[PDB]
């Protein structure tokens, strides 16, 4: 996975390092956490911080 | 004014260097990404403990019912305790007999 | 080795 990901659940955020990100949207994990909780999604409207379990690889 | 953000080493002990005991603050770690540290300047010598501390501002919310993959939430922690953020890690420090003595103020004023 | 920090725990053997 370059950077094909994709969201499982509905995440919200508030304008902070987080991006409002709907479930089953395909997101590119382009960033991860020195503990692997946080993945750093990028899209069409830009990067964003996505939980490490609301996120997963697309279907492959 | 006790939450030092981009603090050397170097500068950490030059500044708690000859200070009276009780001064305390917090510092991003060298070689720990992501990582705090507890800085006490003891009886003429500068101690420093390794925290944690979540990367990103947003607090990672954790998983349905089911079982969580990559289970690893944010919260602070710190040796044998864990706690909500650096403020109630600080006081604990404080309020413990970590190092020398208690901590009494930050380098701040 | 394994001295990156001090560690606060008050264990050892």
């Amino acid at each position: 996975d370059p950077n094909l990901f994709v969201a499982l659940y509905d995440f919200v955020a508030s304008g902070d390092n987080t991006l409002s990100i709907t479930k089953g949207e395909k997101l590119r994990v382009l960033g991860y956490n020195h503990n692997g909780e946080w993945c750093e999604a990028q899209t069409k409207n830009g990067q964003g911080w996505v939980p490490s379990n609301y996120i997963t690889p697309v279907n492959s | 004014s006790w939450y030092w953000g981009r603090l050397s080493r170097q500068e950490a002990v030059a500044l708690l260097q000859g200070q009276r005991h009780g001064v305390f603050l917090v510092r991003d770690s060298s070689t720990s990404p992501g990582d705090y540290v507890l800085s006490v300047s003891e009886n003429s010598r500068v101690s420093h403990y390794i925290i944690n501390s979540s990367g990103p501002r947003p607090p990672v919310p954790p998983s349905p019912a089911q079982p969580p993959p990559g289970v690893s939430p944010s919260r602070l922690r710190i040796g044998d305790q864990e706690f909500d953020s650096l403020p109630a890690l600080l006081e604990f420090y404080k309020i413990h007999y970590l190092d020398t003595t208690t901590l009494i103020e930050p380098v701040s004023r | 080795e394994p001295g990156p920090y001090a560690q606060p725990s008050v264990n050892t053997k």
